[PDB]
């Protein structure tokens, strides 16, 4: 298979692919999250696309990973869909194995672990 | 076991090996498988030792009673007495018997009673586990009206080959000669028949 | 239709003292009713003052002993020559046995040595891998004969003070190594008298803080 | 192997004060048929070791091939192959026992019983046994299968303890071995009159005698045996 | 195995001029204790018999031997001796060679004329085992063998013989799941017989 | 099959399940009065139990008529044990377990015997056949006293029956004492 | 073999016997039938000794790893789930295991889960497992209460084990007691069955059918 | 068990071991395996001990009655025939393997009988689980003409080989010698090469150690 | 194992026995809410049933989260049938029988499905698994009407439960309708 | 089946019968059991027909590859390839094979591979169900350095006896002669060998 080391170290100690992924995040639309006394608010910006866009069926950025946990993103949309699917599968698996829904920190740690694994594995970006 | 009986010009000759086995162990190096049932009527026994011995005892008893009542029984009568016991008790016994007899009129006669209890009259008969290996040789070498020396040589060669190839047969070669002159016993040791 | 297992007979016994341990074994090896050898030791010193015996199917026992010795060697390699204690050896042997849960070694295992407090220690292992620390434990063909005698003589079972109307049990005392040796010899001579597979010789390994020493005695060859 | 087809009989051996003696007959039997005559079942590995094999003949030939391969592999990149780096009986037995036990663990055994005999470099005798289950043991006298029931009682008459080994000369040991072979030919129905013997001595070299025949037997008394029980 | 259904053990030892026979008291079906008062020892005059095995066969053999000993006394005008009673037991057992009683009988007594203690054991088909030291039978036979080969001494006074046989019985029964719910010992001299009930762990 | 018995100071109480085993709607009685002071309850394979019980009852009634005398409960138990021991060796053995309750008039005492299909007879203060023992013996061991009266024995039996009903309907209860054999109707 | 565990206002009481048998011969009377998984969890032993020991030690390792990862004490439901999933992975191989996992957490309270080698996993209040479970369960049913004090609960467990050991041939030897509270499990000792029988007979007046 | 029979110049000697076991457990360490059919006719039996004893006793009783009837001393062939027919009638279900030897007015005789009824005639015979070692010794050392002393030594050596090398055989050696013109000589424990050594201590308990609940006197 | 279901004009009623396999003192529930309007009850070999039910529930909840939509009862039944049909061919098949109750919101109608361990799916007005059918079908055939209300179906179920209790304790009763899934407390 | 191979002064001769049976029914009166694997290396097959045919095909393929790569294989090499196939697959195959070859240096050679997968080099070899009946005769009649006519007569007599006594063998007698002059085929009909 294809297992080339795409993410490697530069002479100054930087990993260029991670920095370029951060630039890709910079190109994405702007998302915001604020904490309240007893609530969390997520705001997202819609791109000023054509007026012929159908709002009913387009994906709406903010995705419920579980009935108590939501996720928003900024960057490439399809990669975000992949991460969202992995998070949903992991949430269901955890609820199955431990007879309790995931904590927010646990799901965040799982998603961050997936991202780190892609930063360190070969043949992927 | 390798037993046989051969008719020849002057009478009949029975021959046998002497090995009894209980599997791989030789429980008796020196066994006598040639059992007399009447003065000039003998038998070669193969199969279960207990069954053949009991049958031979009963046949000898019946033939003694026949002799006391009716006179000297013929070889055919002795074969018939063996056949009755073998056939009527075939579901409980394992016995292959060769009956060989002499009389003045018929000279020598041989009858074979294999498993099942049927009787077959033959110019010569062979039986036992080691018989299978000499079916050809004997068929290629048997003649009729042979002299005593030729018959002895034929039996010796056949039994030596049977002993050589069969693990259940061995020991010494025993022979009994029934003629008008009477009964003669012969024995041949391995150093004699292994050079053949 | 192959039957990869066998029996091989044999009888072993382990006894733990206040400051010593004893592991004794018969030296007779048999198949069914024939004697393969009259001197085939089954008790070995597996380093770090630990003695071991796996009685039963001889091939499985030899394989297990070889594996445990190799395990001791690699434990020394991987942990800066640290001494392997007796409880750790018991756990490692449990894992070695349970590694063949569905094709087990057909042996009963006994190991002996000193614990970290200097006291004697004996561990017993079933073929599957369960283990326990016991004061006295016999294994093999004649275990059912030996065990009640040691229950009576070591633990003073069913013995009372002569005059208390069976209200005061005979108090326990700490046996010396010589008394243990005498009890072992008597048990094995009785077993030789009554059990067909026991005889020929007896070999005893004694473990103290000074190390491991061996003694041999003759049993009736018939 | 799940069932043997062509099989050899027992191999017998004993230690004496200077070396070891081993012997086995030259018959390959096929289910009560004495089919093959002239099968050598003693394999000399070098000058200080003899391996005697009983059981399936095909597995025996496989083992012979393995031993030859082992010798060839030992000779590679070893200028001391005919010296202190030569193969020893202990090495050969350990290898064979490993093979037997591994193949038993795979439910595909080599249906054999093997005696390795020889003399170590320091001069000590070596004699050990391993079978198709991987069971191994050593004794001053060794025999497998049928011989284990009849050869061992006779040989243990000569060498009953380890203390009897220094008292046993080569002549006494060889006479005992020959007598045991004669007894086996008397009472074993799967045995042959022709056998081979090997003597490994610490002072002299390996002596391999072939075409040995069981000598003068006692058969005359058979002429006195009449029919069973009451005949004559 | 019918012999290992109900359980139970019997021992017998010889003293100086005395004999001793002891038994356990348990009667269970398979692993449930049914009765703790099932004695396996009976006596016909001065001869004592202890039977292990199926409880039904034990009772049947006791009744049959009582029958035969009563008839023997009526015909002979004297009590039967242990040596002749042993032959009687052997013949009675061998008369059922193919439908055998699953029993473990043991005979202990003292010959009236000679005064010598006598002891014997039987298998289920009547093979006689004569011993000068001891006889054991039951589900804990191996444990009893181990205890007896170690504790027994060739000549003991009845007071010492009591302790020896009692300890052997108790320590063999504590290692047998199917044996032990009480224990009885008989010490038999020429002119006196003493019966003692031992204290035991029960379970 | 619930067959249970408790012997108290002056009497014997037997309890037998009033159930059968299909489809029918009855109140089976598994006891036979062998004699005016001896009762037998049975359990086991259907058919064999009734036949064996009737055979025993007929023989005992015949003996009572012949001698104009009542056999003691001990003799009755011995006769039943002999019959079962003979049966176990026969071509078609009886697969029947029995409890025999009686009141010996000569000794003026109650007696309870338990016999199984093999022929093992035991005299007990309390006994059971089947699975009743496994669920009843803890209570019987804890609460039994040899000097209990009839009411105390009935109360203990009621507790035992309730315990049996916990892990399952109704029982028939018989009392044997100096006045003979009676059936409890308030239970 | 007899093992039992029950819950009450004071926590959990676990009581086991100590006899192991290999047919008719008693191999051992000093068997430990309570697995000390960790200082807050206990697991009983029944069926195969090796399977119970090995897999409950492995369960202790898994609970330790969980507490390292999540920085909280694991739930008894989660540990029993781990064990049940593992044994279900092996169903049909030949494992023999019927165990009670007993614990006490702040959120759940006192909790007992019975886990079998067939994949069964039941939350319960009173469990009795073994060849002598009938007598012990009868005693417990007759005498169980929620408001039992610690001493009464320990005595009830001991009495149930004694009742089972008296009648069951393959049960006995000694009684091992354990009390499980919020702060962990407390060992309450080993009591010889033979002495306990006589002491109980004297104090209660029971077992009148046994001559003492 | 190991049992042997050897002929010599003027008689026959049988020999046996004295161990009887039930599996791997020794049931009797000193058992008699030489049975007297008649004063000069002795049988040694292996296999089932009860069968051997009962069959020898029955045949001996019948032989004694026959001898009284005929006013003649019993013959070995008569005992052989009666044993053979009794064993053949039961089709091997009686597990007795016998070596029958004796002296009668016709001479000295030695026969072997199997459980199915087969019989063999030989100068030297062995039977039992240790028969292979004994037969090895016999084939090694038997000679055509032997004196009484040599025959006794050879039979004892064969029994000793069975004792040493066979697990089911051991303890002592019992011998019986029958000579043509002499009385039968039965030597019980002719050799006792297995004497247990002294124990390391004495286990005699002090009086009062065993707890007792009740005591009573039994009227015999 | 009592698993029973009755579909009436506006709802589905499921009844499951509360008992387990021994010695313990609990209130076992053998149902899993697959979705706010779809419930599943199961019976069969212990261990397999709970694992299978949890697997199905997890997959259905995952689909509901992914699509932000609730599958119809027909699609759920088809998915369960496919899983069982795959299982029957596997190395370790599930020995589980299920009843699925639902209220289709699009068609606004109740639906009841019965599937066995082989994978045989049938839609029925009433169904059962085990021996409940053999003792319940006479009453169900005589009394059922497709236009029954909630109370009438509850009464019919009560009669069925009493019939089951006649030839044996208690059942758990669940109702699925337009308002979702609820448990009956007065039963 | 009755197959044999005999070495003689000028080379080797293989011989076989031609009967194939499916129990009591003769499924093929005329079978060729002599299979060529190389120009002067042939084999006699006995046992399962499918197994022996597949083994012979594989051996012929391997020997063709050997010839293309390394040159003319020896008889010992062909026997070794046969042995590898039989021994490594002995748990699934039933094949008794006699390998007979000729070469200029070693003249004629015969190897036997019975069931199990062992190889034995012999001056002559016999195999099959009907071999048992001629173990004696052949042992009594085989010589060394026989002429071609004597070898043909020996094989003919032996196979005629084997056919006579064995129910699983019969038909015609096929023979293949391997010598320096090459390969020759011979056939003998029942009216020829039944008069012997």
């Amino acid at each position: 298979g294809y297992d080339r080391a795409l993410s490697i170290f530069s002479p100054d100690g930087h990993i260029f692919q991670v920095e370029y992924a951060l630039e890709a995040v910079k190109r994405g639309t702007c998302a915001v999250g604020v904490k309240g006394k007893n609530c969390v608010v997520l705001g997202c910006e819609r791109r000023s696309t054509l007026k012929l866009q159908d709002t009913r069926i387009t994906p709406s950025k903010v995705s419920k990973i579980d009935s108590h946990v939501v996720l928003s993103f900024s960057g490439l949309n399809a990669d975000s869909r992949i991460l969202i699917e992995k998070a949903r599968v992991e949430a269901q698996s955890h609820r199955l194995t431990l007879e309790d829904p995931v904590t927010v920190e646990y799901l965040t740690r799982y998603v961050a672990g997936v991202q780190q694994r892609y930063t360190q594995s070969g043949g992927v970006r | 076991t390798s037993i046989m009986a051969v008719t020849f010009k002057d009478g009949v000759i029975l021959g046998a090996d002497s090995r009894t086995t209980t599997g791989a162990y030789i429980a008796n190096r020196v066994t006598d498988k040639l059992t007399r049932v009447h003065d000039k009527i003998w038998c070669c026994r193969s199969g279960s030792a207990a069954d053949t011995q009991a049958i031979a005892d009963i046949v000898q008893y019946h033939l003694e009673l026949y002799t006391s009542q009716y006179g000297t029984p013929s070889t055919e009568t002795a074969a018939s007495v063996f056949k009755e016991l073998c056939y009527e008790n075939k579901d409980n016994l394992t016995a292959g018997i060769i009956v060989a007899g002499y009389d003045d009129k018929n000279k020598g006669e041989v009858y074979t009673i294999p498993l099942g209890g049927s009787v077959h009259k033959l110019p010569y008969a062979i039986a036992g586990s080691g018989s299978t290996f000499i079916y050809g040789y004997c068929d290629k070498n048997f003649r009729e009206n042979m002299s005593k020396e030729e018959t002895v040589d034929f039996i010796k060669h056949s039994l030596s080959q049977a002993i050589k190839w069969d693990g259940s047969s061995g020991g010494v070669i025993r022979m009994v000669v029934l003629t008008a002159a009477g009964v003669e016993r012969l024995i041949f040791y391995p150093d004699e028949y292994e050079q053949l | 239709q192959f039957n990869p297992y066998g029996d091989n007979g044999g009888t072993i016994l382990g006894i733990a003292g206040e400051d010593f341990a004893v592991l004794a074994g018969d030296t007779r090896n048999i198949t069914d009713y024939s004697i393969n050898s009259r001197y085939e030791p089954k008790v070995f010193d597996c380093g770090d003052n630990i003695v071991m015996s796996a009685n039963g199917f001889a091939a499985d026992g030899d394989a297990l002993v070889k594996r445990f010795k190799n395990s001791v060697k690699w434990y020394h390699f991987d942990h800066n020559d640290k001494k392997l204690s007796i409880n750790s050896a018991a756990r490692n042997i449990q894992h070695l046995l349970y590694g063949k849960r569905f094709f087990p070694y057909y042996v009963h295992t006994i190991i002996a040595g000193l614990d970290e407090d200097g006291k004697g220690a004996v561990y017993s292992f079933d073929p599957v891998g369960s283990y326990e620390r016991e004061q006295c434990r016999a294994g093999g063909a004649a275990a059912s004969l030996i065990m009640p005698f040691l229950d009576n003589q070591v633990n003073f079972k069913n013995q009372y003070e002569p005059g208390t109307n069976g209200k005061v049990k005979k108090p326990l005392k700490y046996l010396s190594v010589e008394e243990v040796i005498k009890l072992v010899r008597d048990s094995f001579t009785s077993a030789t008298e009554r059990h067909i597979q026991v005889g020929d010789g007896l070999e005893i390994l004694i473990v103290t803080k000074d190390g491991v020493r061996k003694e041999f005695y003759e049993l009736k060859r018939d | 192997t799940q069932q043997p087809i062509v099989t050899g009989t027992s191999v017998i051996s004993m230690k004496y004060d200077n070396g070891v003696i081993i012997a086995a007959d030259n018959l390959g039997s096929y289910g009560s048929l004495l089919r093959f005559n002239g099968v050598e079942r003693l394999i000399p590995v070098g000058d200080n070791t003899v391996v005697g094999i009983s059981g399936d003949i095909s597995d025996m030939q496989h083992i012979e091939r393995l031993l030859k391969d082992l010798v060839t592999e030992n000779a590679y990149d070893n200028p001391l192959a005919d010296a202190e780096e030569a193969l020893e009986p202990s090495y050969i037995f350990e290898y064979l026992a490993t093979v037997m036990y591994q193949r038993r663990s795979k439910m595909n055994p080599l249906w054999n019983a093997i005696i390795v005999a020889g003399v170590q470099s320091n001069g000590d005798q070596f004699l050990r046994y391993v079978n198709l289950l991987g069971v191994t043991y050593s004794s001053p006298t060794l025999a497998t299968g049928f011989g284990a029931h009849m050869a061992n009682p006779l040989l243990r008459k000569v060498v009953d303890r380890e203390s009897d080994i220094p008292k046993t000369t080569v002549q006494v040991a060889e006479e005992a071995i020959v007598n045991a072979m004669r007894v086996l030919y008397y009472r074993d129905a799967r045995s042959s009159r022709n056998f081979s013997l090997a003597i490994i001595d610490k002072n002299t070299g390996l002596t391999f005698k072939k075409n040995l025949q069981v000598e003068n037997m006692k058969w005359d008394f058979a002429k006195d045996i009449k029919g069973y029980g009451t005949q004559k | 195995d019918p012999s290992s259904i109900n359980g139970g053990i019997v021992v017998a030892m010889t003293g100086k001029d005395c004999v001793a026979i002891a038994c356990d008291l348990r009667l269970g079906s398979q692993s449930l204790g049914v009765s703790n008062k099932f004695e396996k020892i009976f006596h016909y005059g001065h001869v004592f018999l202890g039977i292990t095995g199926l409880a039904t066969d034990v009772t049947t053999l006791n009744e049959m031997f009582r029958y035969k000993t009563n008839l023997y006394k009526l015909k002979e005008e004297r009590a039967i001796e242990p040596e002749t009673f042993t032959q009687l037991v052997s013949s009675s057992l061998y008369e059922r060679r193919f439908g055998p009683y699953f029993v473990g009988p043991v005979v202990a007594g003292i010959n009236s004329k000679s005064g010598k203690p006598f002891i014997a054991g039987f298998d289920l088909i009547g093979c006689i085992d004569e011993a000068k030291d001891f006889i054991v039978s039951g589900t804990a036979s191996d444990q009893l063998f181990g205890m007896c080969e170690s504790l027994y001494e060739p000549n003991l006074e009845p007071e010492d013989l009591f302790e020896t046989i009692s300890q052997a019985l108790l320590n063999a029964a504590d290692r047998d799941a199917l044996s032990g719910w009480g224990a009885v010992v008989y010490i038999i001299k020429k002119d006196e017989v003493v019966k003692r009930y031992l204290k035991m762990r029960q379970d | 099959d619930i067959i249970l018995g408790i012997r108290v100071q002056d009497s014997v109480i037997l309890a037998s399940s009033k159930a059968v085993t299909g489809i029918s709607v009855d109140s089976d009685d598994k006891t036979r009065q062998l004699s005016p002071h001896t009762l037998m309850s049975f359990a086991g394979e259907a058919g064999d139990t009734v036949q064996f019980a009737e055979y025993i009852q007929a023989n005992i009634q015949l003996y009572s008529i012949r001698e104009d005398y009542e056999l003691s409960p001990q003799a009755v138990s011995s006769f039943v044990r002999q019959e079962l021991a003979k049966s176990i060796r026969s071509r078609r053995p009886y697969q029947v377990n029995v409890l025999i309750g009686g009141y010996d008039k000569k000794k003026n005492k109650p007696e309870l015997y338990q016999i199984d299909y093999l022929g093992t007879k035991v005299e007990l203060p309390y006994g059971a056949h089947g699975y009743s023992g496994f669920y009843t013996f803890f209570l019987l061991d804890h609460h039994y006293r040899p000097d209990m009266t009839t009411e105390e024995g009935l109360d203990l039996l009621k507790l035992c029956v309730q315990e049996l009903e916990k892990r399952m309907k109704g029982v028939i209860v018989k009392i044997v004492d100096k006045d003979g054999i009676r059936q409890v109707d308030d239970f | 073999t007899t093992t039992l565990a029950f819950r009450f206002q004071g926590g959990i009481i676990v009581a086991v016997d100590s006899r192991a048998t290999a047919g008719n011969w008693v191999a051992s009377q000093t068997v430990k039938k309570v697995i000390e998984i960790n200082p807050f969890l206990l697991g009983t032993m029944a069926g195969g000794a090796a399977d119970c020991q090995f897999w409950e030690t492995w369960l202790g390792s898994q609970c330790r790893l969980h507490e390292l990862r999540e920085k909280e004490r694991i739930s008894v439901a989660a540990a029993s789930k781990i064990l049940s999933n593992l044994v279900y992975q092996y169903k049909g191989a030949g494992l023999s295991m019927g165990t009670m996992i007993c614990g006490y957490t702040r959120k759940e309270g006192p909790t007992i889960y019975y886990v079998d080698s067939d994949g069964t996993r039941l939350k319960g209040d009173i469990f009795c497992v073994g060849s002598g479970q009938t007598f012990a369960y009868g005693v417990l049913d007759s005498n169980y209460k929620w408001d039992l004090s610690v001493e009464d609960a320990l005595y009830l467990g001991k009495r149930s084990i004694l009742a089972a050991a008296h009648r069951d041939a393959y049960s006995g030897g000694s009684v091992n007691l354990y009390h499980v509270t919020e702060d962990g499990w407390i060992y309450h000792g080993n009591h010889d069955v033979g002495e306990l029988f006589w002491k109980v007979k004297e104090e209660e007046g029971s077992f009148n059918n046994v001559i003492g | 068990t190991t049992i042997v029979g050897v002929k010599f110049n003027n008689g026959v000697v049988i020999a046996a071991d004295t161990r009887s076991t039930q599996g791997p457990i020794v049931a009797d360490k000193n058992c008699a395996k030489l049975h007297r059919i008649s004063p000069k006719i002795w049988c040694a039996g292996a296999g089932t001990a009860a069968d051997t004893e009962a069959v020898t006793q029955l045949i001996g009783s019948n032989i004694e009655l026959h001898s009284l009837y005929t006013s003649r001393e019993p013959r070995v062939v008569s005992a052989l025939q009666m044993l053979k027919q009794h064993l053949f009638k039961y089709q091997g279900h009686i597990g007795a393997y016998l070596i029958v030897a004796g002296v009668d007015p016709t001479g000295s005789h030695l026969f072997s009988i199997h459980a199915h009824g087969s019989t063999d005639v030989g100068y030297y015979l062995s039977l039992g689980s240790g028969s292979l070692a004994a037969m090895a010794v016999l084939e090694s050392h038997w000679k055509q003409d032997l004196t009484k002393e040599e025959a006794i030594k050879l039979a004892s050596d064969a029994i000793q080989a069975g004792i040493w090398n066979d697990l089911g055989s051991g303890s002592n050696v019992d011998v019986c010698v029958m000579e043509i013109g002499k009385d039968a000589e039965y030597l019980r424990n002719y050799l006792t090469p297995n004497v247990r050594e002294e124990k390391q201590k004495s286990y005699k308990f002090p009086r009062g150690t065993t707890a007792v609940l009740k005591e009573s006197i039994v009227n015999i």
